[PDB]
């Protein structure tokens, strides 16, 4: 009848608390369209996961150059190490490198997302899923939500640290001046 | 809005339409309609003279609370629509 | 952006170009973004690009403004359905007015098919009959073949 | 019924000693025109605004700052603070709070939720735990809101007449 996260706002009808992270979080009813519309929120669910750790990865080589060595510097001692920067300073070899890697991964990603399969775990691409094999069904579910957590996290520590980047050019306690 | 959640506002066979027309002010009486409609008339028709006609607009002098303004004529209208609609209803 | 910000926005208008002006050139150019000098630019013969930029900031503020007019899961707006209902004339006039009209409209697709084709051939005419008299790209006048 | 305050007419409809401050004045009948619940609501939005409004304004004309202000009267501190920056900020900051009010407005109107006017469901030390709390906090709160409504335009209006001190 009411959303647990914004207690004077009614509960999201699509949102039911099956699923990870599920506070009810929903003023503008994204979800309630979406079920509406007849689909199923997996597909925004493996969206927020992907966005989010996408993130985090981010959001740690936003700062790594600069707090540690860039490198030892055999190519990279040209680029700057401001990372608003150092995106149009990749030299074409690294940069088609890098971007084959991705394109060839998530297009295998593609098939498994756009899929009819009803087996598949929302963002469970089988990277590493060797250490959930002694959790139990509670420790499964709260390490999913703290990766939700972190995720959602990162999701704005990006958009903090770039704009930050682009109108002051330094993060205040942290990196500074580059 | 969906075919089905819509009021019943077809008044062909009476001879005044229903208040649910205004909407939010479905219960505010003909009195206070008439007398918003006549004020807003006067203070739009006082603006727009003083804006363009007593004055001369210009981009030095086009006053944002003259055009606001303005658009109280519009609003005067259909004020005074709404006054003989609900005068008629009885409200 | 502090003179958008004080209100005071004649000042994006102080200072047009001047009669002077060469397109593409710095000479005889003024600071003004939003202007309604009106008329065409002497050098191209065509409408001034602050006059278009002003033209088309507040034609949106109108229609972003018009956008707000129908009922979506708020409560306040309208609702067409209504709208069409109520509105029939006294004493029958134009028989039963507009109602049933919601309905052929939003069950009926080539009705609004030919509604957006009628409107859509309306404005190419005003653009046709509108580009020529008012050109807004520059030495388009003087190319007389396109 | 025959109203308080204004003992020769009766209360418009909606004023039937339901809410909190109902001493039977409205005699436009204002609020029998148009939604009262819409009404309380924005009734409380003044009123909160008004008391921090005032409270704010008393503060700065004391003397009481930020880490970086720009240490002026807190009748040009709108301006000051405006060329700094920092007030848009504080405008996006209530804009968020304000659109999930049109979002409570909508429902609490509606009624998909049975929300009082300006409840957010704000009590973190459970102050008003039993009904009688509830509506002696709510009493209480309706006439501070309209006192500090009548405190802020008295200061606002006395400090752009004369310029003068805090009072
Ligand atoms: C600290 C945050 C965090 C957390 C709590 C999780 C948690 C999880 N991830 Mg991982 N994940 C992370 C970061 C995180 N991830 C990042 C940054 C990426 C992008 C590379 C991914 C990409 C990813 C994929 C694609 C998949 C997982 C899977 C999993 C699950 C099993 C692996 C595990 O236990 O990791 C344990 C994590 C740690 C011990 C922390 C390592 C910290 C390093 C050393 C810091 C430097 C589990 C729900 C898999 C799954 O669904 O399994 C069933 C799965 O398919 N994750
Ligand atoms: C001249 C003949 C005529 C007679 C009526 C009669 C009626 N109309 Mg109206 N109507 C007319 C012409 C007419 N209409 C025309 C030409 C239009 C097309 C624009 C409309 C559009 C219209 C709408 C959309 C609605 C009505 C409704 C009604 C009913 C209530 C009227 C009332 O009390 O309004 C009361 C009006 C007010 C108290 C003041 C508001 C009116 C002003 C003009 C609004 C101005 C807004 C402002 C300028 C916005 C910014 C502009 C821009 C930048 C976007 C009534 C049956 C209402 C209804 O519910 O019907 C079922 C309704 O929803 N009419
Ligand atoms: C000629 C065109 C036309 C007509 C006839 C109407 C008529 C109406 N509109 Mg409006 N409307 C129009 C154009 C029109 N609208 C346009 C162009 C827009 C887009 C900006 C809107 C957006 C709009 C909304 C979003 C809503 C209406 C609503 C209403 C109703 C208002 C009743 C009222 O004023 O009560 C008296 C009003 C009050 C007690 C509160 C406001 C009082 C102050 C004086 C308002 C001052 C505003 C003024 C423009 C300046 C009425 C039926 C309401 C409704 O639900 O109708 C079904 C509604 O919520 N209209
Ligand atoms: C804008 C602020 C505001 C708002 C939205 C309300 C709203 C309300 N008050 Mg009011 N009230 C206010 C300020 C306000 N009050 C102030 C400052 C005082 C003086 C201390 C009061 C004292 C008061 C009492 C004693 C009572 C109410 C009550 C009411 C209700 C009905 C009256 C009505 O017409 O509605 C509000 C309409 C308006 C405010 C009209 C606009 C004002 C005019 C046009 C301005 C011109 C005058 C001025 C010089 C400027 C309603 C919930 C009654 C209640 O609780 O009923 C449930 C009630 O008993 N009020
Ligand atoms: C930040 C934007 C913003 C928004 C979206 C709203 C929204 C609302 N306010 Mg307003 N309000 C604002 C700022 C805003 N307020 C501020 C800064 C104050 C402090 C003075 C107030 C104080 C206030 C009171 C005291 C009351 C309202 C009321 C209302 C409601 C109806 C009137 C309306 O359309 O508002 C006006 C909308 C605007 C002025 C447009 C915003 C323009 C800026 C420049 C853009 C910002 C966009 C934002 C970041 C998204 C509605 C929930 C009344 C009500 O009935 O509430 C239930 C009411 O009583 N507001
Ligand atoms: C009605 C409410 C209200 C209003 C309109 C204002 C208005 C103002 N206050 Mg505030 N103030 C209020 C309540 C209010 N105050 C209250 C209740 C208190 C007492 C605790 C104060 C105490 C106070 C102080 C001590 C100072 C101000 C100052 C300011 C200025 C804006 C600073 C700003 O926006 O930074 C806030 C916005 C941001 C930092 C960004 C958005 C908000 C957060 C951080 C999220 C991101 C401006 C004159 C400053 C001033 O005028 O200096 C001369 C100042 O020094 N106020
Ligand atoms: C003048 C003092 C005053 C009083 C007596 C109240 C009383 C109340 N407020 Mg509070 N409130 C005040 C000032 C006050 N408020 C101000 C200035 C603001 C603006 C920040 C708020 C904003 C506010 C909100 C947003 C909410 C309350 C709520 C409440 C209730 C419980 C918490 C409480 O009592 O906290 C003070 C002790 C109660 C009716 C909550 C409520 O309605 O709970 C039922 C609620 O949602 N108040
Ligand atoms: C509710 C609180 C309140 C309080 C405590 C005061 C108190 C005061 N006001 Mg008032 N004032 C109030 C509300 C309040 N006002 C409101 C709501 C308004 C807006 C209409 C005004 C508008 C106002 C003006 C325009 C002036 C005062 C002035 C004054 C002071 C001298 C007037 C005097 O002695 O008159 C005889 C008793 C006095 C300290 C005067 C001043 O500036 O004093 C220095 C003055 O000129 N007030
Ligand atoms: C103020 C003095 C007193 C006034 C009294 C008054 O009026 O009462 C009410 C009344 C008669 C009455 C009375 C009763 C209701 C029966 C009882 C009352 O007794 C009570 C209530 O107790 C008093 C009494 C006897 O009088 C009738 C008043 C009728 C009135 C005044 C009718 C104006 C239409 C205007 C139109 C159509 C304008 C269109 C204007 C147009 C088309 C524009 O120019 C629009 C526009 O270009 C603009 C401007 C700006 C541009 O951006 C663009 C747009 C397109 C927006
Ligand atoms: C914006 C801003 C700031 C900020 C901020 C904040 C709050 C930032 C937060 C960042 C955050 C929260 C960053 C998470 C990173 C997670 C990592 C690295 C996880 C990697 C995990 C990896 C690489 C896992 C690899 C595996 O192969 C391993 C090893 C084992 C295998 O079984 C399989 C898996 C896949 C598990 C400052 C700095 C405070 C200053 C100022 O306030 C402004």
């Amino acid at each position: 009848e009411r959303s647990a996260s914004i207690p004077f706002l009614k509960k999201p009808p699509a949102l039911d608390g099956s699923m990870v992270g599920d506070v009810g979080f929903d003023p503008l009813g994204i979800s309630t369209t979406i079920i509406e519309l007849g689909g199923d929120l997996r597909y925004v669910r493996e969206a927020e996961l992907m966005h989010g750790r996408q993130a985090m990865l981010a959001t740690v080589g936003f700062v790594f150059p600069k707090l540690f060595g860039k490198l030892p510097a055999e190519w990279a001692k040209d680029i700057s190490l401001n990372p608003l920067e150092a995106q149009y300073q990749i030299p074409p070899v690294a940069l088609g490198q890098i971007a084959i890697s991705i394109a060839i991964a998530e297009g295998l990603r593609s098939r498994i997302v756009f899929s009819n399969d009803p087996d598949y775990v929302v963002g469970d691409h089988g990277f590493g899923a060797g250490m959930l094999k002694g959790k139990s069904e509670a420790q499964v579910k709260d390490m999913k939500m703290k990766e939700l957590a972190h995720c959602r996290l990162a999701m704005v520590a990006i958009t903090g640290m770039f704009f930050q980047t682009a109108i002051t050019g330094s993060l205040y306690p942290l990196v500074d001046k580059f | 809005v969906d075919r089905s959640e819509a009021a019943d506002t077809w008044w062909g066979d009476k001879d005044y339409p229903p208040s649910i027309v205004l909407g939010i002010g479905k219960d505010v009486p003909s009195s206070i309609f008439g007398v918003t409609s006549g004020l807003a008339f006067a203070i739009g028709v006082y603006c727009v003279a003083q804006s363009n006609l007593v004055n001369i607009l210009s981009g030095s002098t086009v006053n944002g609370f003259y055009v606001a303004g303005a658009l109280l004529v519009p609003y005067s209208w259909g004020l005074h629509v709404a006054a003989w609609i609900q005068k008629q209803n009885g409200k | 952006l502090t003179p958008f910000f004080t209100g005071n926005w004649g000042l994006y208008a102080e200072n047009p170009d001047t009669a002077q002006h060469i397109f593409g050139t710095s000479e005889g150019a003024g600071t003004a973004i939003l202007t309604f000098l009106g008329g065409f630019h002497p050098q191209t013969q065509s409408m001034w690009l602050t006059d278009i930029a002003h033209h088309h900031l507040a034609i949106a503020v109108v229609f972003i403004f018009a956008g707000h007019m129908y009922r979506t899961n708020w409560g306040i707006g309208h609702s067409m359905k209504e709208i069409l209902d109520a509105h029939v004339p006294p004493k029958g006039r134009l028989g039963a007015g507009h109602r049933g009209l919601f309905e052929t409209i939003t069950d009926s697709l080539h009705m609004q098919l030919g509604l957006a084709l009628a409107s859509l051939g309306v404005a190419t005419s005003l653009v046709a009959q509108h580009m020529y008299a008012l050109p807004s790209y520059a030495f388009m006048a003087k190319d007389y073949v396109t | 019924v025959k109203s308080q305050a204004l003992p020769f007419m009766d209360a418009p409809a909606p004023l039937d000693g339901s809410m909190a401050g109902d001493k039977g004045f409205d005699p436009l009948n204002l609020s029998g025109s148009f939604d009262i619940k819409w009404m309380r609501e924005a009734e409380l939005k003044h009123g909160r605004v008004c008391m921090l409004a005032w409270v704010g304004y008393v503060a700065v004309d004391n003397g009481f700052y930020v880490p970086f202000a720009p240490h002026v009267s807190s009748l040009a501190a709108h301006d000051a603070a405006v060329k700094a920056g920092p007030m848009l900020g504080l405008l996006l900051a209530v804009g968020a709070i304000e659109a999930i009010s049109y979002n409570a407005i909508a429902e609490m109107m509606s009624g998909e939720t049975d929300r009082r006017p300006g409840d957010f469901y704000l009590d973190p030390f459970n102050l008003c735990s039993t009904p009688e709390k509830l509506e002696s906090m709510l009493e209480k709160e309706i006439s501070h809101c309209r006192l500090a409504m009548f405190a802020f335009s008295g200061v606002v209006t006395q400090s752009a007449l004369t310029g003068g001190a805090f009072p």
